[PDB]
């Protein structure tokens, strides 16, 4: 199962006026599934978050 | 400050000890070896 | 536990990373006309002695 975090940078621009806006970011690993890493592909534990 | 916030319980401590295995053995200590020459 | 306030009734406009805006009442009246102090307030007499 894939648990989808959305990760965010509230980037305000020092001394200007406009609005603080989210970018969500890192949105390659965080959209995709996770994979069997091919340092240890044997068992599921060895498969490691982004 | 400006953002309202929802009142919510206090959450179970954890440590990495809860989720994440110690992967050193408490029943085998390796011993080492002294020297701080770098040519011995 | 939230404790529970007593609404200010000031400006609750916040300009991002500056923080609170300057709260102006009354804008320039009270410079002008002068302090006004509504705690105090004495009801006139109306009727009297005869």
């Amino acid at each position: 199962f894939h648990i989808q975090y959305k990760m965010e940078v509230e980037i305000q621009r020092p001394g200007d006026g406009t609005e603080a806006s989210r970018f969500n970011v890192y949105e390659r690993y965080l959209n995709n599934y996770l994979r069997m890493s091919d340092c240890a592909p044997t068992s599921v534990l060895n498969a490691v978050s982004p | 400050s400006a953002a309202y916030n929802t009142a919510t319980a206090p959450k179970v401590p954890v440590s990495r000890a809860t989720f994440f295995q110690n992967t050193k053995s408490k029943d085998f200590d390796f011993k080492f070896a002294d020297g701080a020459d770098a040519i011995a | 536990y939230k404790e529970t306030s007593r609404v200010s009734l000031t400006s609750m406009i916040y300009v991002g990373t500056a923080g609170k805006d300057l709260s102006l009442p009354t804008g320039t009246v009270e410079d002008i006309i002068g302090a006004v102090d509504g705690m105090r307030r004495v009801v006139r007499t109306i009727g009297g002695q005869t």
